[PDB]
RNA sequence: CUUGAGUGCAGAAGAGGAAAGUGGAAUUCCAUGUGUAGCGGUGAAAUGCGCAGAGAUAUGGAGGAACACCAGUGGCGAAGGCGACUUUCUGGUCUGUAACUGACGCUGAUGUGCGAAAGCGUGGGGAUCAAACAGGAUUAGAUACCCUGGUAGUCCACGCCGUAAACGAUGAGUGCUAAGUGUUAGGGGGUUUCCCGCCCCUUAGUGCUGCAGCUAACGCAUUAAGCACUCCGCCUGGGGAGUA
């Protein structure tokens, strides 16, 4: 039993809506597992501080959960790097 | 000594912070060179110091921060 | 060392070996068994005789001889 | 495309131990003209005399602005002794570099590279 | 993990004084859950040598304890070894 | 009986481990586009590359590589070693704690795991790097080295590897003992707005100077190399020869 926040920078250049229906069907995929989800919640609008193939802007979305080291962190791990109109992530402890 | 740098800058903070939600006291915390202002010229505990170091390195893996920023 | 270790263990001496091979007959003569015979004495014969030179300054030559 | 006329390109400079190779380029970029130190008759222990880099830099400068170009950026790589004077010569020269770059962009811990020496 | 759960949950029994700390009945009923888990984890990490330390020191010391309760007890070392099924 | 040990509660604590994923600059290679004439290494260069574009450039990737700072007597570790990020599911860290069975402890022959690099078996990769290598300076000879490229392997899977400067050639634990005087986490008291700010007490380590002590000297000196204690191994001149 553990806690697991995680991080995830959104792009600008893939519809907003239809990657908030992605996000929120992650806050499925991630807290469906008996994850302790807290908050998702979007940045908005920023200038990345250095980008990685053309994004000069992105929304980032930080998660907290209070849960085992089997439900979340495993499971989106792998569904990250499916993720594709999404450029990194960051699962990190909950706790900040 | 030893030979850190100044604390009691946390008047309005501490003990543990941020991750990331101030990017201006990440814009003091070490240099912006993507180099890092050592513990030695930053200051608060190793304890404090290596979880905001890698804080910033998460936030340049992030993309909240460059690794390495350019002049 | 410990006092259990030392027990189990003898601290052994470093005891040497003579740098004189002095074999001497001992049972040389039958069954040509060795035997450490330490005799001040044995007769035998020196079938080789020579001379090594020495080198400079002292040349103060010496002479050998092969022996049995 | 052969030397593509901008009024500020990057005069890209390197300047080994036994060559000074240096060019100008634009902000596209693309290489225009050259002229290399070993090149220009400085050969074998001279190929990076401090004058090699300085002349080296004459030829690429000057073909620099019969491209048509007043201003223009420096890409200092090659670490040599005189290509500082055949930059300062340059900017003496007719060409008016502004951006004094010595560029050594090191890796991060990149692959072993041929080490000895 | 474990945590305090499900030690407390696994002490609730063997305690000769529910107040107790030493007795490790109920303490070598948590390094047997302890250690379980760590194996699950060792399964898990099938190459390391932080599992393989741990369980080394782990139960070597829950065996000494049960060892301590074959030779503070008769009883409660065997009723514990046929109940919890461990260092018979 | 308890503090040791236990474990108990509260916290504090992290390059610890191994698995997995993510990023990055970029060795090298190479795509495209531009662009010379040379690159090239030197004593000259040879070579080797290369005028059909080398060396160079800018746009583009590839692969594999270890991860720019931090980095420090930070830390983890028992060491090897352990630093890009993250997670895996665990191992360890301590403050306080005294929770209370009641010595449960002790180092540890044998045994025995873990473990730089290379090397290597196999099966891949190979990005470098790289012996050997050769072109080749040099010189009958030229690998000698200065070249150019490339090179087993390095690199991925497991074994073999188990070895080294793995060195502090300071086994471990115990507890005692001037100081000054820091650290790395703790805590407390008062001090004050968080005393965080101060101080001081110790917790447990890691400093520098130095009481005593001791060392041939060197220096340690609360973290002793001072004092003692259970438990391991070595050492026996040099070297012969770690070699047979």
């Amino acid at each position: 039993m553990r806690t697991y926040e995680v991080m995830y920078i959104v792009r600008p250049n893939i519809e907003e809506d239809a990657k908030k229906a992605l996000v929120e069907r992650f806050n499925g995929i991630l807290a469906t597992e008996g994850a302790e989800v807290l908050e998702a919640k979007d940045w908005g609008k920023r200038r990345l501080a250095y980008e990685i193939n053309d994004f000069k802007d992105g929304f980032y979305n930080i998660v907290r959960v209070k849960s085992d080291n089997n439900k979340a962190t495993d499971e989106f791990q792998r569904l990250a790097k499916i993720s594709d109109d999404i450029i990194r992530y960051m699962v990190i402890r909950e706790d900040e | 000594g030893r030979r850190r740098k100044k604390v009691c800058y946390f008047t309005a903070n501490g003990i543990t912070h941020i991750d990331y939600k101030d990017t201006e006291l990440l814009k003091r915390f070490i240099s912006e060179r993507g180099k890092i202002l050592p513990r030695r010229v930053t200051g608060t505990s190793a304890k404090y110091q290596r979880m905001l170091t890698t804080a910033i390195k998460r936030s340049r893996h992030m993309a909240l921060l460059p690794y390495v920023k350019e002049e | 060392p410990t006092i259990n270790q030392l027990v189990r263990k003898p601290r052994q001496s470093k005891i040497k070996k003579s740098d004189s091979p002095a074999l001497n007959k001992g049972f040389n003569s039958k069954k040509k068994k060795f035997t450490d015979l330490n005799s001040p004495q044995k007769r035998g014969v020196c079938t080789r005789v020579g001379t090594m030179t020495p080198r400079k300054p002292n040349s103060a030559l010496r002479k050998y001889a092969r022996v049995r | 495309r052969v030397k593509k006329n901008i009024e500020n390109g990057v005069a890209h400079i390197r300047s080994t131990f036994n060559n000074t190779i240096v060019t100008i380029t634009d902000e596209f970029g693309n290489a225009l003209s050259w002229s290399s130190a070993g090149a220009l008759g400085f050969k074998g222990s001279k190929k990076s005399t401090p004058f090699a880099a300085q002349m080296a830099s004459e030829t690429a400068s000057k073909s620099a602005m019969e491209h048509g170009l007043k201003t223009v950026e420096v890409t200092v790589k090659g670490p040599g002794p005189g290509r500082e004077s055949a930059i300062r010569a340059l900017q003496s020269a007719g060409l008016e570099v502004t951006a004094i770059r010595d560029v050594t962009p090191v890796p991060h811990n990149g692959c072993r590279p041929p080490k000895r020496r | 993990a474990i945590s305090q759960e499900r030690k407390n949950e696994i002490i609730k029994e063997y305690r000769v004084h529910e107040t107790d700390t030493g007795s490790p009945e109920v303490q070598i009923a948590v390094l047997t859950a302890e250690i379980n888990a760590v194996n699950e984890h060792l399964r898990t990490h099938k190459k390391d040598h932080h599992s393989r330390r741990g369980l080394l020191k782990m139960v070597g010391r829950r065996r000494h304890l049960l060892n301590y309760l074959r030779s503070k007890d008769i009883q409660r070392y065997r009723e514990l070894i046929k109940s919890l099924g461990i260092r018979r």
